[PDB]
């Protein structure tokens, strides 16, 4: 999937830190950065079962403060 | 392609078939109609002023209204589920099928010229509803046939 330097990167632009691999920020931009590189070729099933993670991810964020939903969704582009 | 779909936000990726995106076995010339797959998680959307299809689901599933409801906005991108057309004439047998494939299971809808088939067969779980032209146009629980 991603490279050790590709997750890293995505760890600290959104996360606190390296270790902050908790983060559904963090979790929801990794998913993101495999979707976007699955549909960059178009395992369809892959990718739907990406987006489904994430969307219940961005879920469960949603319901904890929508505000920090509502950034994340931005600085991803996740509305079109 | 249908221009509020291809702006929706709440989808990702291409405009394709309800089939396409969710296979299943599902009767000819239904699950055809075109989707997207559902990308952001639920707004929580009031259910439709008329929602008498979700009632007839409901009878017939014991499932809540508000629980066909919500499973629909894990599916359909929101345009699909609030839009003009929802907000007048209500839901449509699109919404059963998207219905059908969530909660497996295969409806007969006693319609008007007969019954039609809308869901996957790949299924157990069977359920009638019926549909009139009235007026006015309704969805109900249970079976109804005419003839001379």
């Amino acid at each position: 999937s991603l490279s050790t330097e590709a997750t890293a990167k995505i760890v600290s632009e959104f996360g606190r830190d390296a270790n902050d691999t908790g983060s559904t920020e963090v979790q929801v931009a990794l998913l993101t950065a495999q979707i976007n590189h699955l549909q960059g070729h178009f395992s369809r099933r892959g990718l739907l079962r990406m987006v489904s993670q994430r969307r219940k991810l961005l879920d469960y964020l949603k319901r904890k403060d929508v505000a920090r939903y509502t950034q994340l969704i931005e600085r991803l582009g996740l509305r079109r | 392609l249908p221009a509020p779909l291809t702006n929706d936000p709440t989808a990702i990726g291409p405009v394709l078939p309800f089939e396409e995106l969710h296979p299943r076995r599902y009767p000819e010339n239904t699950a055809t109609f075109l989707t997207r797959l559902r990308s952001l998680p639920s707004n929580h959307l009031p259910q439709p002023t008329l929602n008498c299809l979700l009632s007839a689901v409901s009878d017939q599933t014991k499932v809540s209204e508000e629980h066909l409801w919500e499973s629909l906005q894990t599916i359909l991108p929101d345009s699909q589920l609030s839009n003009e057309e929802t907000n007048t004439l209500g839901l449509s047998t699109e919404h059963l099928t998207a219905l059908a494939h969530l909660y497996n299971f295969q409806a007969t809808v006693y319609s008007d010229r007969g019954p039609i088939l809308f869901g996957p067969s790949d299924t157990i779980k069977r359920i009638d509803i019926t549909h009139t032209t009235g007026p006015p146009s309704h969805f109900s629980p249970g079976k109804r046939l005419l003839g001379s």
